[PDB]
């Protein structure tokens, strides 16, 4: 559960990012390929070279899903409930990777946004992103 | 890691009592049924809509023993076990994209169908020998993974 | 979610276990231990040898748990609660350990009750389990 | 895991910009805080009660410190990661009985550390050789677990 704390610690990091959002994305998932390289045998399709067009395209998907989520985070499952629709039934992305990704975004905001990213905005993004993860694998079976 | 001569004993006597064919079609029907996003890889095999459809599934029967063959003659070299899966794990990533995490639920997957099998023979000490075993071939098979 | 399919072969394979449920608490256990041996470090005041008390003791109670939680399992974190309080605020065990103690109580009903064990009981086993460890850990953080 | 030239290139030169006495205590208090099951190792450090306190606290400054100064001399031995930390694996199993999980999260935790402070240098390529080294390192305290 996120608390009323996590939720404005949330709501005020992810303010900072703003229209920086894009790419952020698009740079954590170049960190989530070259880190951990395992997570390329999703996207055997694109291009995964650095400042490929697929891949900032995507980033920009990624970056906008959680913005969304982080407007309606009393509520994530509704919102995000397209996404996991997809991701369980088409992407079927073993969860084990949700982790992977998760760790490269708070690694771009801890590079990017540094000021706002103290020890307890840490904590409440890990859980944030922690819980996006949860409601996108919460169909898999 | 690395097998007691004692270990390496327990693996090789069940081994030799397993029949590969079966216990292939059995492991793979049960990695598609309790974790059906594998079935991602299999969209030619035809109907894996339910558990008797995919247990049924001759396609998957097939793979089954062509899978749990390569692991059983990696059974006979378990000094070996990187150079023995290099070329197929060469295949996996360049060829077939497949994400190395299913190797490690095959690999439990399979420990749970010789447990079926054998039951009160497949003890706490053959069992932790067989987790050792797959938990190799996993690595073996993601090593060459770029 | 467990569907009303996976609830109906949860409560059928688990009344086959019946009186024989410290049993197989207890081999569980030992096959954790042996098979995985870092969950040791959470027993370091256990004789952990076979046959060991404690370890036929602390079988007994991990078995009643889980009795407890298929009895009700509708409201399964209402029944859990306590438990999941002291897994979280006293035990702190890791929770990468639970998906551990889940594999080796399938291994040890495979083990027991083959008959029982199909594939789509072994699916349904593997996600009961998997939401007994959530429940278990929802108070970490 | 190996580094290419390229990687340890790239891993010595950050490290000669990195306080190890400030470094240490900010990882240990961000692994306190972000993953808060692992204070039950330190019930002696004293007020854990919330961020600030962890934060302050003197007594985990100086447990960090001691710690990245082990993983720091790591650092100079990079081809021989199990031998380096084969003493101290050796402790952290018999006489601390701690898990190996909190020597990767303590890993993760470190990436984002170096990554707030460094900001723009920490790039792709430095995260990505950063990761296999915490990972070997991680590798290398659990192996001797028994
Ligand atoms: C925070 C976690 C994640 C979020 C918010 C997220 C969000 C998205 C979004 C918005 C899309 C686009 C869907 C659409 O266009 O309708 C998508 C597609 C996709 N996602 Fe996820 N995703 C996440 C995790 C992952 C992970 C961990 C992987 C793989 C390692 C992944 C693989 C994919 C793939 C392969 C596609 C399709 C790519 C394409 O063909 O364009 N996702 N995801
Ligand atoms: C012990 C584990 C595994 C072994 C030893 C193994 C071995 C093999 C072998 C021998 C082939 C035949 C390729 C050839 O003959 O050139 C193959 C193909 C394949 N494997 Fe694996 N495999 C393993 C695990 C898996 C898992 C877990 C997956 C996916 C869920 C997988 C997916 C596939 C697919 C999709 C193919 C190609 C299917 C086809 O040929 O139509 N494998 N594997
Ligand atoms: C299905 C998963 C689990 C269930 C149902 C479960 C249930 C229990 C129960 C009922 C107790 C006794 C609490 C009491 O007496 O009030 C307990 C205690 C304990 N559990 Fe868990 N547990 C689970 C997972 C784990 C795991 C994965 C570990 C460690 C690897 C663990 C470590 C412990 C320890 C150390 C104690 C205290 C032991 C003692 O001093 O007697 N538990 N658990
Ligand atoms: C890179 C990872 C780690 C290294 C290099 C490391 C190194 C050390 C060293 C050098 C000591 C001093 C022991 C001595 O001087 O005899 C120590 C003690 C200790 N370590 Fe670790 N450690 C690491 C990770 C961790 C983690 C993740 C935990 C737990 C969360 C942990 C828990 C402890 C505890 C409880 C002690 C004893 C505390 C005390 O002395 O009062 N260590 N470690």
């Amino acid at each position: 559960v996120l608390s009323p704390a996590d939720k404005t610690n949330v709501k005020a990091a992810w303010g900072k990012v703003g229209a920086h959002a894009g790419e952020y994305g698009a740079e954590a998932l170049e960190r989530m390929f070259l880190s951990f390289p395992t997570t390329k045998t999703y996207f055997p399709h694109f291009d995964l070279s650095h400042g490929s067009a697929q891949v900032k395209g995507h980033g920009k998907k990624v970056a906008d899903a959680l913005t969304n989520a982080v407007a309606h985070v009393d509520d994530m499952p509704n919102a995000l409930s397209a996404l996991s629709d997809l991701h369980a039934h088409k992407l079927r992305v073993d969860p084990v990777n949700f982790k992977l990704l998760s760790h490269c975004l708070l690694v771009t905001l801890a590079a990017h946004l540094p000021a706002e990213f103290t020890p307890a905005v840490h904590a409440s993004l890990d859980k944030f992103l922690a819980s996006v993860s949860t409601v996108l694998t919460s169909k898999y079976r | 890691v690395h097998l007691t001569p004692e270990e390496k004993s327990a693996v090789t006597a069940l081994w030799g009592k397993v029949n590969v064919d079966e216990v292939g079609g059995e492991a793979l029907g049960r990695l598609l049924v309790v974790y059906p996003w594998t079935q991602r890889f299999f969209e030619s095999f035809g109907d894996l809509s339910t558990p008797d459809a995919v247990m049924g599934n001759p396609k998957v029967k097939a793979h089954g023993k062509k899978v749990l063959g390569a692991f059983s003659d990696g059974l006979a070299h378990l000094d070996n076990l990187k150079g023995t899966f290099a070329t197929l794990s060469e295949l996996h990533c360049d060829k077939l994209h497949v994400d190395p995490e299913n190797f490690r639920l095959l690999g439990n997957v399979l420990v749970c169908v010789l447990a079926h099998h054998f039951g009160k023979e497949f003890t706490p000490p053959v069992q932790a020998a067989y987790q050792k075993v797959v938990a190799g071939v996993a690595n073996a098979l993601a090593h060459k993974y770029h």
